């Protein structure tokens, strides 16, 4: 009550071709960055022409919670690549009440892990792992946001 | 407890009250009569003594010192990554209770840990029977160690394995995860010390440290300390004479790291020991940066003229090389000028460098993937080929490497997209002889073959694909035909789509004649085709019928955005083309008027199509890292996008040490 | 080890391979109805049960986690710095044990250190026959530190204590250091816990930490992987979610205060302890302003859409005001705008600034004076007003704190110079009524009365002087002409004249038959009375009399000048007003041409008079911060060196972090 | 023997009114900091300023030693200035031959030392001496240089 205050969020992860949901749920790090650059690539081009706008771009994404699954975890021991939804609530700072909810869903994700802890003292579980977002050639990609608040 | 040994390798009294048994030793050292006054096992005693402190480096007195220069020369072959010699070694018969130690070691680091708990278990046996506990305490602290290591990992391939590497291994058997974890059950590391003999707990005390975790703990917190010195140094901008509290960091993070490689202790695979290594380099790294831009005021050149600068040695090489992941040599660029910092003994770092890609080879062109060692060695071996854009190669040498990183390393850790990065950036140091052009054409004819499969798309996390591989070529050659792409098309015959495109963007390297016969049958005019197709060259000025496919698409955006504004739902697309075409009309590439009645759907389109209704507290600032000089100096003249641009800029480069926002402020704006 | 209790007050199953225990226990604590099936003796026991935990702040399992506000509340006198009431509290008698001990901790805070150790050795003999078990160990474990206290202050006191005091002070008597060597010889802390009963043993597992030194060295090297994070997603413009790293040190900060002062422990004093405060209150405070500044695209408010803004609350400011030594609170000022932060509970505050102060007016204006209470209490009496610029104060504590810091306040930490950097420094974000202008008269008059000293100096380290209060003085209020320094000018006659110095120093302050007096009295005839009588503009203009001084000076400087240059020395004056002589040549206030002969010798000059022969090469970039708005405009509307000076201005801000610099070049020059 | 290379320094103490040695033979840490800034002042009245140079400007010290002289720190056992003399010597960087000599003089040092540097354990001394630079009103002090290299 003197000084802190702390929120929620969740973290579903999903596989496409099928309703199959085989992950964590709680990103209790839940890094999230977002980036823009750019270098002499195209360093020189033939000019007349216009521009590419390339900006290469790149989402990291790190959820720890693990609890992954049994029944799909199991029948997986017998490349679509998965997907990500995200959800979050959001609230008024004039009245702080749930009014809206957010919705953030990722097309492309490949789980890419330093696969070795190896800590000298073993530790409470919570398998840190970081995620990138792939994309192809067709369209949109990256992200597709929903929002709440229809109050 | 009765003297204090100085890192710098000299020696001062702090509890002795007694005589000064250390001081006269030294005594003895620079005086060479008083050594022959001894008797001849005395006299062999004082060499048997002599010989130990030029191994240990205690050189003399503090109240003598002088201007001493310590050496630092480390000799086992983990450090000096010579995989193939270890092999050989191995294959080899034991002379000695010695021996097999450093084996117990050497089997380690290859990742074949299975056989390692045998020999560890056959070395406690055996040294039971003999006065000498040193071997048998160690060799304790590695088989715990390794009993760590087996259950890390097999819970790891159970837990993330399946979906990091796609299937499930399986490498330890069952059994023997049933009988370690039989063994060890009943056993806690800090008891280890304690229960010895009472002889093991007089001498040997020194071991102490290692035996729980604590000596990271006592190591940790003193460059602690020395981090805030350092950092409190820079703001300051004070000066150190003597022993710099930066060079005491170097001595302490090479003097460790002897000791635990020297005297074969597992524990350096391990991420506490790496975390040691990662923030104790950095840190001096960070200071030379400071050094070099020092703005002097009344005594530095008559102090330190001709600036003494910090030299990244081969011994400094492969620390980085090593223990880094590939975030945190990023971060790094992002604080440092590395470019500018000289890179010595360049003939050296040619060796291991190459050593990287000899292996490569091996392990990955053979059916065999030890994929207990694949965990240790790929994060090794991924930094290796980044950092060598800050050393200069030699032809032959840049022969292997590239040879390597685009054919051998797998598509798991290295995307296509990824692996045209790598590769440029072993071209800033290094130029494009002949022979490499050869490599890189042979990859775009491989990867071209394989894309004959209705299913076989490709991914990127660069968004990059097969477009620029030729521009690399382009950007360096002039005149490179590609004959094989040539018979590739010349043999094409109708209906190979995913073909058809694929090397349709790879137009520019492509022959005469193929060209033509690659025009006909080509894909129409998709917007995705307009652009890649601009992309080549193909398309010079814009048609009508050109644009007249632009209006459609901005139709399809804006009744997609009625659907998500009612849905409440945003996009962010990694081919909006929003952003683009604005661009082409404050560049008057497009004449069209119909473009101002979608104002108001993406932000930066109102940016550049309305200059004079936009709505400037919108503008968000990182676009302009997008924006090339010819923009940026058409940005620079209009009216309407002068008075507010610089404003923000201001406010940027004020709240930030993005020098980036500086750079577009200095040469363009003002 | 059974269960992992989080930070946060959320616990977490460990190793239980049997029944959730903890589980159960907060499952009974939501339901009412459960807790009515018990007896009511075990209605009790999860009534103490029950108060204990909400004391201890530990919520309900990690799987129901909801919104949690844990509160903080340090209830310490002594972190209260209510010095007074404690005063009376060591008079009271003895009830309990558990109050003896509370009495012990409160002797050592006010610098008593003689009587406190008996008492600890009063307590000790008394403690068994109750059968307590706590109140013993932690009576030793406080016994060693302030044995250490006693000993590593007599040798201070003998080594450097005599040259920053001056006399052999002898706070502790001969006999005492006597018994207290005897008792504590072999005194080894490490087997304490190892001796007390298995009794103990197994009930006191949890105060083990407390015998070694591994307790403060186990917290610090979490704060460096709590800090070393933290700095990389500062590079990387990363966001977190939920509680971010940075609040995880708050809680595990104010967790270390509370246990570290309430069971009264006397570790707090020392140095190593406040070294966990600066490093984990400079993140903070470090991390605010990053937040404060940053670019998001659309969704980076979405995360968190709000913040603490480090919201600095009360004990913030109680931490800030010990553990940080002067120097220290400047290095956070350079990178940090702490003007930016807003500052909460301002009355709160304003009974510590006035506690801290109306304490110094006991002390010092009594002949008694606690030296070992002065070695502790000076530091914290410094910071606490320093940084008290940055809080709105009340008039009545402007008034008290005003008064105290002139006149009570011993000179030699404080010398009459950087006096005034504080006094100005009250009164940045507040505002100078009458009541405190008539303080400042105060000093004034007592330092006139002083001014009859016949080898007083008025010895200073920022070459500031009681004229420039005055001069301070009139800024705000310009028409406060001085009452009674005008007295003590009239009763003077010429006889007695080291007071000219002050006196002509003040002639802001006299009245006008005052001045008079003094236009009679004084006399102007050396360089000094030049620019002293220039330092209140009094002389307008240079009459060729006055120029002829002007260049005599000169003259003495290279008659000298050719002499250390033929001897071979190089010599840096400390206030050389040649530099200040070149000045007025380029602001047309001299135009005599016989300047031009004097070139040569002082790099600072020739850059001013000489543009057409002028290296620029021997400029040092740290001239242009000392220059004036004007007279950044004069050499700014120059041809000669506006462009090479913007080349030596443009290097530096790229390749510097000093924001001064970077205000600089875009207001002016550009 | 490989990579490394140490220098070294040397402290002189003295008191006016006459030549009382004191000195620190070495100063491993020695921090010398010269600083100069400004923040604001002046009541911009008066029109012409005719005048301004306020630069404040401040000099501190620090160096190691464990060695405070042996007689009259005795003597007096059982605030005439606390001057200081610093000297090291410059190497050439072509030849790396002793040819040239540093003397550092400073006229007025005052001792402003935190007398609270209780440590936690007995350590290896290091009583470590910190000092602000003093210039008076008349003139002079602070600084003055000599050098060797005459050759």
């Amino acid at each position: 009550m003197k000084t802190v205050i702390q929120d929620t969020a969740d973290v579903y992860f999903k596989r496409k071709s099928d309703g199959k949901l085989v992950f964590t749920a709680e990103a209790q790090t839940a890094s999230f960055s977002q980036a823009i650059s750019e270098e002499k690539l195209r360093g020189g081009i033939g000019n007349k022409p216009l521009y590419i706008l390339k900006s290469e771009k790149e989402i990291n994404l790190t959820v720890k919670n693990a609890f992954f699954d049994l029944e799909w975890l199991a029948m997986t021991q017998g490349s679509e690549r998965y997907e990500v939804e995200y959800r979050t609530i959001a609230y008024n700072p004039d009245t702080e009440e749930v009014y809206s909810d957010i919705y953030i869903q990722f097309p492309n994700v490949s789980p890419s892990g330093e696969f070795e802890m190896s800590l000298e003292n073993g530790n409470a579980l919570a398998p840190e792992i970081k995620f990138e977002a792939l994309a192809d050639t067709d369209t949109d990609e990256m992200a597709v946001v929903i929002e709440a608040s229809r109050d | 407890y009765d003297y204090h040994f100085e890192v710098n390798g000299t020696v001062v009294r702090h509890k002795n009250k007694g005589f000064g048994y250390m001081e006269r030793f030294f005594e003895l050292k620079e005086s060479c009569d008083e050594r022959s006054k001894l008797s001849k096992k005395q006299y062999e005693r004082f060499n048997a003594l002599f010989n130990f402190f030029e191994k240990n480096g205690v050189i003399c007195m503090a109240k003598d010192a002088g201007t001493l220069n310590t050496s630092i020369e480390i000799n086992s072959l983990a450090y000096h990554g010579k995989y193939d010699v270890m092999k050989k070694f191995i294959e080899e018969q034991s002379v000695s209770i010695e021996d097999d130690y450093k084996k117990a070691f050497f089997l380690a680091c290859l990742g074949r840990w299975e056989e390692s708990y045998d020999l560890y278990s056959n070395i406690i046996l055996n040294s039971i029977d003999e006065s000498n506990g040193c071997v048998y305490y160690l060799s304790q602290i590695n088989r715990y160690r390794i009993y760590q290591s087996i259950t890390q990992a097999v819970t790891q391939f159970n837990g993330l394995g399946l979906l990091t590497f796609g299937r499930h291994y399986k490498p330890f058997t069952d059994e023997f995860l049933a009988r370690i974890e039989r063994e060890m059950t009943n056993f806690n590391i800090d008891d280890l010390f304690n229960g010895m003999p009472f002889e093991f707990q007089k001498k040997y005390k020194i071991l102490e440290f290692l035996s729980d975790n604590q000596f990271l703990y006592d190591d940790t917190v003193k460059l602690f300390e020395l981090t805030n010195k350092v950092r409190s140094e820079m703001s300051e901008g004070s000066y150190s004479f003597g022993m710099s509290s930066d060079i005491v960091v170097l001595l302490r993070l090479y003097d460790n790291l002897r000791f635990l490689y020297e005297n074969c202790l597992w524990s350096v695979s391990f991420h506490e020991f790496h975390q040691y290594i990662r923030n104790s380099m950095s840190l001096l790294i960070e200071k030379a940066e400071y050094e070099r831009t020092r703005d002097i005021d009344e005594l530095g050149f008559s102090f330190f003229g001709k600036k003494s600068g910090f030299f990244m040695e081969y011994y400094d090489f492969v620390n980085i090389s090593r223990h880094f992941k590939i975030d945190d040599i990023k971060n790094l660029e992002r604080s440092c000028s590395i470019d500018k910092i000289r890179f010595g003994e360049q003939e050296k770092i040619e060796e291991y460098l190459v050593g990287i890609a000899e292996e490569i080879t091996k392990q990955f062109s053979a059916n065999g993937m030890n994929v207990v060692f694949y965990t240790q060695f790929i994060s090794e071996a991924k930094a290796a080929l980044y950092f060598a854009k800050y050393v200069k190669l030699s032809e032959e040498g840049l022969g292997k490497i590239v040879k390597a990183l685009l054919f051998y390393f797998p598509e798991r850790d290295l995307d296509i997209g990824k692996r045209y990065v790598w590769l440029e950036r072993l071209t800033k140091c290094n130029e494009l002889p002949k022979s490499i052009i050869s490599i890189i054409d042979d990859f775009l004819v491989l990867q071209a073959e394989k894309h004959i499969d209705q299913n076989y798309s490709e991914v990127s996390s660069n968004g990059l694909y097969s477009r620029d591989y030729g521009a690399l070529i382009k950007h360096f050659e002039k005149n490179f035909i590609s004959k094989r792409l040539s018979e590739i098309t010349l043999c094409l015959t109708q209906d190979k789509q995913k073909q058809i495109d694929f090397l349709f963007k790879l137009l520019p390297l492509l022959s005469t004649n193929a060209k033509s016969h690659l025009l006909s049958f080509k894909s129409v005019e998709n917007i995705n085709d307009l652009m890649n197709g601009i992309r080549i060259g193909l398309i010079d000025e814009f048609t009508p019928e050109h644009e007249e496919l632009i209006i459609e698409y901005l139709e399809t955006r804006k009744v997609n955005y009625i659907v998500e504004k009612e849905k409440g739902i945003q996009t962010f697309s990694s081919n909006d083309y929003m952003s683009t075409f604005g661009i082409w009309y404050f560049l008057e590439e497009i004449n069209n008027s119909k473009m101002e009645e979608f104002i108001g759907m993406d932000d930066q389109y109102d940016f550049f199509v309305d200059p004079e209704n936009f709505d400037y507290k919108k503008f968000i600032p990182s676009w302009l890292k997008n924006y090339n000089d010819k923009l940026l100096g058409k940005i620079a003249g209009n009216k309407h996008m002068k008075h507010h641009v610089i404003e923000v800029l201001k406010e940027r480069v004020k709240n930030s040490n993005d020098k980036r926002y500086l750079e577009i402020l200095m040469n363009y704006f003002i």
